[PDB]
């Protein structure tokens, strides 16, 4: 944790190359009954991170038998959640 | 009441509306402690009516800060009365004028620190009169909704039961009238259509050498907040027309 | 009295039909009234009454052990004629302003409803004044009379009281001399 | 920095002048 | 002592030294388990830093040679 | 969705506390901090003792003047109340109190109003003698109220002092204090400023959501917030331990309270820090407004 | 809290509703329990928290000595509108307090509100108990003045007392000492204000910080002849031949 | 501003953190009185310890290819503990 | 009906009534201001009205 | 009927299959009641197995033995077979409730003269019936217990050469054994099941 | 009847004649009555020879 | 009490040692009552060997098995061990005083109850415990009934051999066998009678 | 204390 001093600076274009995990698509979030991200928009599991134990948005990936998997129907990827919020 | 006066008050203790009127005077007909009835006088009776007039009266009832409400006959039966007479006092209110407090005794000296700046002491004597004690009203409320998993029910019927707050349940799960409480208690049973779950293998362990079972709703009960207690008086359930009414119900 | 309890009733704040007066009214209008008992420290006793008229202490179901110090303390009245009451009131004996509160705080003891709890006055004295005029003797004209002035309930006997209360001092004071 | 904390702050003074 | 902290600072010079050094020193007996040297005499540890403070006993410099001698000592013995 | 709902009321009564504010009509406005036993009351030569005590200091720079003389008439027209419940214990007769009540009405100097007995019929005076025993009320017009001369007129007849002043005893010790004392009857208020839905204490319960942080409201148990001039309180004290705990481990930091805790429940009274949620979360906010901050590490 | 007085109090203790404490100590005493062990468990320190065994007020009694407090009104204008003082416990929802500190607040027993905080850690405590002890801040840092000036009652009383009517009683006695004249006076027998003859003996430092004792006459009211009794041992009874303004108490 | 009054109904409780650290604790200090060829087995058999899930045959060449004599051997282990030895520590977590 | 419900629920006026006490339920409804629309704001407002 | 007097006093609780509705040792305040379901008494050796001690079907009460007397614990663990319905009470309220109305207490001094007579015939068995005769008493009277499909052609259980055991007390493939030398004897079929001829 | 009583708790002696007591515990209403009462009658009836 | 109202209506009947109270098979209309003396309940088989299920003291009841089902037979030999002071009952007239008073049942429920406590605990122990805990738990509570005198660390009981086979139901021999081995593990002294240290 | 109870002994009695 422990830091000496801070600075600002712009923000370079490949800063954000460099911040980044992926570029964004259609801004939809849920299906009306499945209160539970869409993809590639907003709420979106796959690139902030999991909402959930190791589970892809179907339940294709789970159970650390597909530890690293993402899941080939909706791309989406096995990890912890606090990521979130550092993304 | 007071003692000095104005002289006003007696029209604001009327104009409010908040109590009784000798609509048109007559002769008490008949009394009770939640409406009175009156015959009214020949001349004020009209020919087509009967002159007969009742209030019934505003009993225990919430006031919009919680504080209680009721109404009460300053009067007697087989009397006379000419109209706009007053019929019943007001929750602050006597022979149709003010009572917004009480008139007692005073003295103006210092005692030892326990008036210094503006600050006052008093007696016992009141406490034992209890002439200072006053009423509130606290009300609560549950839904029975319909979920996606399915429909929140509401009956006695719950698990982990402290026996002690089910005791003052009815098959229903619903509080007998005229019961004492306090902060925790449980007065409504309500439960949940639930999922599942797992856990780690230490309580996995604990439950193995248990092993009580099988179970797949949750609780929705309602209960008294901690650092409350109060008296049971009055409830009531509204279903839809189109829903079964329940037992109680 | 510590509690009373009555047909048709489960709360303070329920009333009835054939009155004037609610449940409230009637017991300050009875915390009000005076007793004695001469052998027990709490007794049990009944009411009941029909018709129209003024409910009063003349019609008490009363035992013999007990002297009542008011025919008239007045308690209830009765609107209706087909009305008809009937309770029963649970008097004890102690001290103080000790008022039942106390007990029930104390006291989880899971009751019946119904069982009115009531508060609890017990102490008889009213008004109490002294008076320091010169009890004269031949010689000594500075002593004095201290002469004493009494409001109280019924319920006591002047003198015993005052024994009592000399008793008790002197109870205290051996504390005083006995243990220094 | 200062007050109570002044001589923790004046310890990591001294530190970094200390490297 | 109680309800005056007013000996502890003609005797070091600072309120922020005699605080932090009681601070560190009931540290040391709170959760350490080190005894007194003045008697204890029914009151939590904050008492008995301010006196222990107050006759010339512990200071930030005793603090310190106690615990280089005793650390001093310690890795000699594991050795 | 919602197939049927219950709802229930309770009953809740409560009595007198220090703390519950007390107040009349003339900014008389008060705190409570004691309820007294009666044998302490000072009191008077026929022993009835007192019900309030006030602290005369501060009357004449704020001056509600009236609360005064209301006072003479307090202790006044109760005084006649009594003569007339002495007359019907002691059971008197119809005509003395009538001559004695329609004398009272026709008093003072030039008043308006005008009134007979013999108009109306016994019982009726058996019945208003009844309402009038615990004391006669009176109106004073604020503007045209009465005079000094009607309330010293009427001290008389009630047999007192006009001054209404009076030699009394102490409760404690039963001897005379220095010199008289006002006394008499006032009309009393108490009020919704209750501390017990007023007062609160927060040990330990729900959070905020983005900032992690205590909430603020006894009926979600609230935390006290603190203005930061309270914290430049102990800038000018200069408590940097009480000032990193209040900053960080009361507030924000997750590790550092739940170490506490723990720590605690193991009576370890020692600390450790982390840093607040809110530096990270405007630093990536920041960031979205598309600027590189970064921290200088050492 | 809702405020109230502590006129009995001394300086370091405040009133304390209990259960504010409960509420607020409670990890203390889970801790204290596990050490006993008669909650061995945590459930069990629950259920038996709620219980109210007299233990737990017997323990909290015994948790609660020493462990200082904080206290606040608003507005916290300057650095004396919170203070840190030792707790006493009550049986009421009203807090007591040393009355002459509405000063610093410049607060009344009208209405007005505070609230609280802890210090958990020692070093809190400790810098709590050393700089926001109110024997510490007495003199304002501002101006060189005291700030515990006793207000209104006790002034007034105080000028009462030491008073030189001619009127009363008892003039052109004799005494030893004002023992006596309390002798007198709870007796009842005296009048208090009033100018009388009697002895007393007064010290002074006059020596390199060493008193200097001696005693002789003065024609002084009765009252100031007993208020001396209080004087702690340095000095003269002419600052006390007065009736005492407001600023003399000061002084 | 609405945003203050709502609730944070995820993360976490110190309180339930105390309760569950101190039956784990309880936990394996009751497994300390244990018999060594179980112990093993009762730390695998549920992955206690660890990141795992061992329940079977992996364990028969381990250690020992019989299963279900393993189950006799959880019946043995219950008498062993729940006959009131050391029950008493569970039946405070009975309320969980 | 619409606007009717946002008149009665949602302007400055639409509001609870005092009932604790007749005195200020009765004054409550012969209290006036200049506030609202068409109206005047408290940080704008001044001294002399 | 004088059943449902007794349910409107009471708050069902729902108990699913092996949940030890009761366990030995606590103190006792509270009485049960089966209105669903059948459940095992349970009670254990020291070291070793637990017997079976008798089966509560429904209609039956329960914990009634701790009812009379004060600073009473437990006396045996109580397993639930399947999902179980207890109308439960506590003493107190039963003894208003005997204080209002007879006629359980008839039927409960009923089922315990039953539980006492046939207990009694028990502990005769276990002394001087064989094994042989004990399965032979068991058998008749638990055709003479209604839980069976009534085979028009015979009589049959779906019992697995276990819990003749606990109720008859052995070990398990013995009982093989000797329900196959009976099988010689051609006095009952089986597999898994068994049919009583 | 269920009176309580005092125990003389300590006798606080820093001179024959300069002297301090302790004393508890009492029911409520007396220390008043018996300070005063005592104070009376020790500083208003002592034989001696002056 | 009861007991002397009872008795100017003499039913009670005064028996001697051995004299046959209860055959088994017997109709089933008269209650008993005891006021004085032991008596021993005991079955047997067919081809003779004869099982005590008990015995039973002054203050209890006989029989009771039968009032509620309308003419049932005796269930077990009931065998006067001693001189007997006897109530006798009808079945009518019982059901009429139940009618009159059933308080009765309050005292009698408690020995009915532990009755259970003990008949389970004798199956138990028929199952779990061989001989050396059957009459070590026998002597044990021996130890403790009425009749039993002082031995100063210890207790003395003069029973001496023969009414213990009955009141365990075995043979005596091997109780001779198990006193000398239990002599061996230090735990009785005995010469007939026997000293529970 | 001896003395009033002396004073006192007329009204035990
Ligand atoms: N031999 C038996 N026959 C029938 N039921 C029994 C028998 N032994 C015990 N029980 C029941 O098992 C229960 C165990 O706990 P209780 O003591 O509550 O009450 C007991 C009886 O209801
Ligand atoms: N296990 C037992 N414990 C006590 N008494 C019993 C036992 N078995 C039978 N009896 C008694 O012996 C009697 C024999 O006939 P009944 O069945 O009519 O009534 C019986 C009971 O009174
Ligand atoms: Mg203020
Ligand atoms: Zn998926």
């Amino acid at each position: 944790e422990e830091f000496d001093a801070i600075k600002i600076a712009l923000a370079s274009p490949d800063m954000i190359r460099s911040w980044s995990f992926g570029e964004v698509k259609k801004p939809e979030t849920i299906n009306y009954r499945t209160f539970k991200p869409e993809r590639d928009g907003l709420f979106c599991a796959r690139i902030f991170g999991p909402v959930k134990d190791y589970e892809c948005l179907c339940g294709k990936y789970k159970r650390l038998k597909h530890r690293g998997v993402i899941c080939e129907k909706c791309g989406v990827e096995v990890t912890q959640t606090k990521v979130r919020r550092e993304r | 009441k007071p003692l000095v006066g104005t002289g006003m008050e007696r029209a604001v203790a009327v104009d409010s509306g908040v109590t009784a009127v000798a609509k048109r005077g007559g002769v008490v007909q008949y009394v009770d402690a939640s409406r009175i009835v009156i015959k009214v006088n020949e001349d004020e009776m009209y020919p087509g009516e009967a002159g007969i007039d009742i209030y019934n009266l505003t009993k225990y009832t919430r006031s919009n800060q919680n504080t209680c409400i009721n109404q009460m006959p300053c009067v007697s039966l087989g009397e006379p009365v000419e109209r706009g007479d007053v019929l019943a006092d007001g929750p602050s209110t006597d022979l149709g004028e003010l009572a917004l407090g009480q008139n007692m005794r005073v003295a103006f000296m210092p005692w030892n620190g326990y008036n210094f700046e503006d600050s006052i002491l008093v007696s016992e004597r009141v406490v034992q009169e209890d002439r200072f004690t006053t009423i509130h009203i606290q009300e609560l409320a549950c839904v029975s909704r319909d979920t996606k998993l399915g429909p929140e029910e509401i009956t006695a019927d719950i698990p982990n039961v402290g026996e002690a707050a089910l005791s003052k349940l009815d098959e229903s799960g619903i509080v007998y009238i005229g019961a004492e409480v306090t902060g925790g208690d449980i007065l409504v049973g309500k439960v949940t259509p639930k999922g599942e779950t797992q856990l780690t293998p230490e309580e996995k362990l604990l439950r193995a050498i248990f092993g009580e079972k099988a179970s797949d709703v949750k609780d929705s009960s309602l209960r008294v907040p901690n650092g409350v207690s109060g008296t049971v008086i009055d409830v009531q359930v509204f279903t839809r027309d189109g829903v079964e009414k329940d037992k109680r119900a | 009295v510590t509690e009373v309890e009555i047909d048709g009733v489960l709360h303070e704040y329920s009333t009835k039909e054939g009155v004037q007066e609610d449940i409230l009214e009637i017991l300050l209008n009875l915390k009000g009234l005076a007793v004695r008992v001469q052998g027990k420290d709490e007794v049990i006793l009944t009411l009941n009454k029909s018709g129209i008229g003024p409910v009063t202490a003349a019609d008490i179901t009363h035992d013999g052990d007990v002297e009542i110090v008011k025919p008239q303390h007045v308690i209830c009245h009765l609107t209706d004629e087909n009305a008809s009451i009937s309770m029963r009131i649970k008097v004890q004996r102690g001290r103080g302003y000790v008022p039942a509160s106390t007990r029930i705080h104390s006291e989880e003891d899971e009751r019946p409803i119904g069982r009115l709890l009531v508060d609890a006055c017990y102490s008889p004295v009213e008004r109490i004044a002294y008076n320091v005029e010169a009890a004269r003797v031949e010689q000594r004209t500075d002593l004095d009379k201290l002469v004493i002035e009494m409001e109280t309930n019924g319920t006591i006997d002047p003198e015993e009281a005052i024994r009592r209360a000399a008793t008790i001092l002197a109870e205290q004071l051996e504390a005083f001399v006995d243990l220094r | 920095p200062a007050g109570t904390g002044y001589a923790y702050h004046q310890d990591r003074m001294r530190r970094r002048a200390a490297g | 002592a109680r309800v005056t902290v007013q000996d502890a600072v003609e005797k070091i010079g600072n309120r922020f030294d005699l605080v932090l050094v009681a601070a560190r020193r009931a540290r040391q007996m709170q959760v350490g388990g080190k005894d007194p040297l003045v008697p204890e005499e029914n009151d939590k540890t904050t008492v008995i830093a301010l006196r222990e403070i107050e006759e010339g006993l512990i200071n930030n410099q005793i603090l310190d040679v106690r615990e280089r001698q005793e650390q001093q000592e310690q890795e000699a013995a594991e050795l | 969705g919602v197939l049927k709902i219950v709802k229930v009321y309770l009953a809740v009564k409560r009595r007198i506390q220090p703390g519950d504010k007390m107040a009349g009509r003339h900014g008389n406005k008060g705190v409570i901090s004691k309820i007294n036993p009666i044998e302490d009351m000072p009191y008077d030569e026929n022993g009835t003792p007192v019900d309030i005590v006030l602290n005369p200091l501060g009357v004449p720079s704020r001056m509600n003047i009236g609360q005064i003389l209301e006072t003479h008439l307090g202790m006044a027209a109760k005084g006649i109340g009594d003569k007339i419940n002495a007359m019907l214990k002691q059971q008197q007769e119809v005509a003395k109190l009538r001559e004695f009540i329609q004398r009272a009405y026709d008093l003072g100097a030039d008043v308006r109003q005008k009134v007979d007995l013999s108009t109306f019929s016994d019982e009726e005076v058996m019945r208003l003698a009844e309402n009038l025993r615990k004391g006669m009320p009176i109106a004073t017009p604020v503007f045209d109220g009465a005079k000094e001369a009607e309330i010293k007129e009427l001290l008389k007849l009630g047999d007192l002092p006009t001054s209404g002043q009076i030699r009394l005893y102490d409760g404690r010790t039963g001897e005379q204090f220095e010199r008289p004392v006002t006394v008499g009857y006032m009309y009393m208020l108490k009020l919704n400023h209750l501390v017990d839905d007023k007062m609160h204490a927060r040990s330990t319960g729900s959070y905020s959501l983005v900032t992690q942080q205590p909430l603020g409201g006894k009926a979600q148990f609230g935390g006290q917030r603190f203005g930061e001039m309270e914290v430049w309180a102990l800038e000018a004290y200069g408590a940097a331990y009480t000032l990193q705990e209040m900053l960080t481990v009361k507030s924000d930091d997750v590790n550092g309270r739940t170490k506490m805790y723990k720590n605690i429940v193991d009576g370890n009274h020692q600390m450790e820090p982390g840093m607040p949620e809110s530096f990270n979360v405007l630093l990536k906010e920041i960031r979205s407004l598309g600027i590189n901050i970064e921290l200088e590490d050492e | 809290s809702v405020i109230t007085v502590g006129p009995y109090l001394r300086l370091h203790q405040c009133g304390l509703p209990k259960k504010m404490a409960l509420e607020l100590f409670k990890p203390f005493i889970y801790g204290k329990l596990e050490l006993r062990g008669l909650a061995t468990t945590i459930k069990a320190a629950k259920k038996m928290v709620e219980r109210e065994e007299a233990v737990v007020w017997d323990i909290l009694d015994e948790v609660i000595r020493e462990h200082p407090v904080l206290l606040n009104r608003a507005p916290t204008l300057h650095r004396l509108g919170i203070q840190a003082f030792e707790p006493v416990l009550i049986e009421g929802k009203a807090i007591q307090l040393h009355p002459l500190v509405c000063a610093a607040y410049n607060a009344d027993f009208d209405g007005d509100q505070m609230a609280v905080h802890v210090p958990l850690t020692l070093e809190a405590q400790l810098e709590a108990r050393a700089l926001m002890m109110s024997t510490n801040n007495i003199l304002s840092p501002a101006n060189g003045e005291p700030i515990i000036v006793p207000s209104q009652d006790v002034v007034l009383g105080l000028y009462y007392m030491t008073r030189d009517c001619v009127n009363a009683k008892g003039e052109g006695m004799v005494l030893t000492g004002p023992k006596e004249a309390e002798r007198l006076y709870r007796s009842g027998l005296a009048s208090l204000h009033a100018r009388v003859k009697v002895r007393i003996t007064e010290y002074e430092k006059d020596a390199n910080g060493e008193l200097v004792a001696k005693t002789s006459l003065k024609d002084t009211t009765v009252g100031r002849a007993i208020l001396w009794m209080i004087v702690p041992k340095g000095l003269p009874y002419s600052i006390v031949n007065q009736a005492l303004g407001k600023k003399a108490i000061s002084k | 501003h609405l945003g203050d009054f709502i609730e944070d109904t995820t993360l976490e409780l110190p309180l339930d953190s105390a309760t569950t650290e101190s039956l784990r604790a309880a936990t394996h200090d009751v497994l300390a009185g244990l018999t060594a060829r179980e112990a093993k087995v009762l730390r695998m058999r549920f992955g206690i310890d660890m990141n795992t899930d061992y329940t079977l045959e992996e364990v028969g060449k381990q250690f020992d290819v019989t299963r279900e004599r393993i189950r006799q051997i959880e019946a043995k282990a219950l008498r062993k503990l729940r006959h009131p030895s050391r029950s008493e520590v569970l039946r405070s977590f009975l309320d969980d | 009906s619409a606007a009717v419900k946002e008149f009665f629920g949602s302007s400055q006026l639409s509001q609870f009534m005092d009932q604790n006490n007749p005195l200020s339920e009765i004054t409550h409804k012969r209290r006036i201001s200049a506030l609202g629309p068409g109206g005047l704001t408290r940080e704008r407002a001044g001294f002399e009205v | 009927p004088t059943l449902e007097w007794f349910l409107s006093h009471c708050h069902i609780h729902k108990y699913p299959s092996k949940s030890t509705l009761i366990h030995q040792g606590e103190k006792a305040e509270t009485l049960y009641y089966i209105v669903k379901g059948s459940v095992a008494v349970l009670i254990k050796d020291e070291e070793g197995k637990e017997m079976i001690l008798s089966y509560l079907n429904q209609g039956d009460f329960i914990g009634e033995l701790g009812l009379f007397e004060e600073g009473q614990e437990r006396s045996a663990w109580v397993r639930a077979k399947t999902a179980c319905e207890v109308a439960e009470i506590s003493y107190k309220k039963f003894r208003q409730l005997i204080q209002v109305n007879p006629d359980i207490l008839m039927r409960l001094s009923a089922q315990m003269a039953r539980r006492l007579q046939v207990t009694s015939e028990k502990v005769g068995n276990l002394a001087f019936l064989d094994v042989t005769g004990r399965i032979a008493q068991t058998l008749l009277n638990l055709a003479k217990q209604p839980d069976a499909m009534t085979h028009p052609d015979g009589m049959q259980i779906k019992i697995t050469r276990q819990e003749i055991g606990q109720i008859v007390g052995c070990s398990r493939e013995t009982v093989g054994r000797i329900l196959k030398m009976l099988e010689d004897q051609n006095l009952i079929s089986a597999h898994g099941k068994t049919i009583v001829v | 009847t269920e009176f309580l009583k005092p125990r003389l708790v300590d006798i606080e002696q820093v001179s024959s004649t300069h002297a301090k007591v302790t004393l508890e515990p009492l029911e409520r209403g007396f220390g008043h009555t018996l300070g005063n009462a005592l104070r009376r009658i020790l500083l208003s009836s002592m034989p001696g020879c002056a």
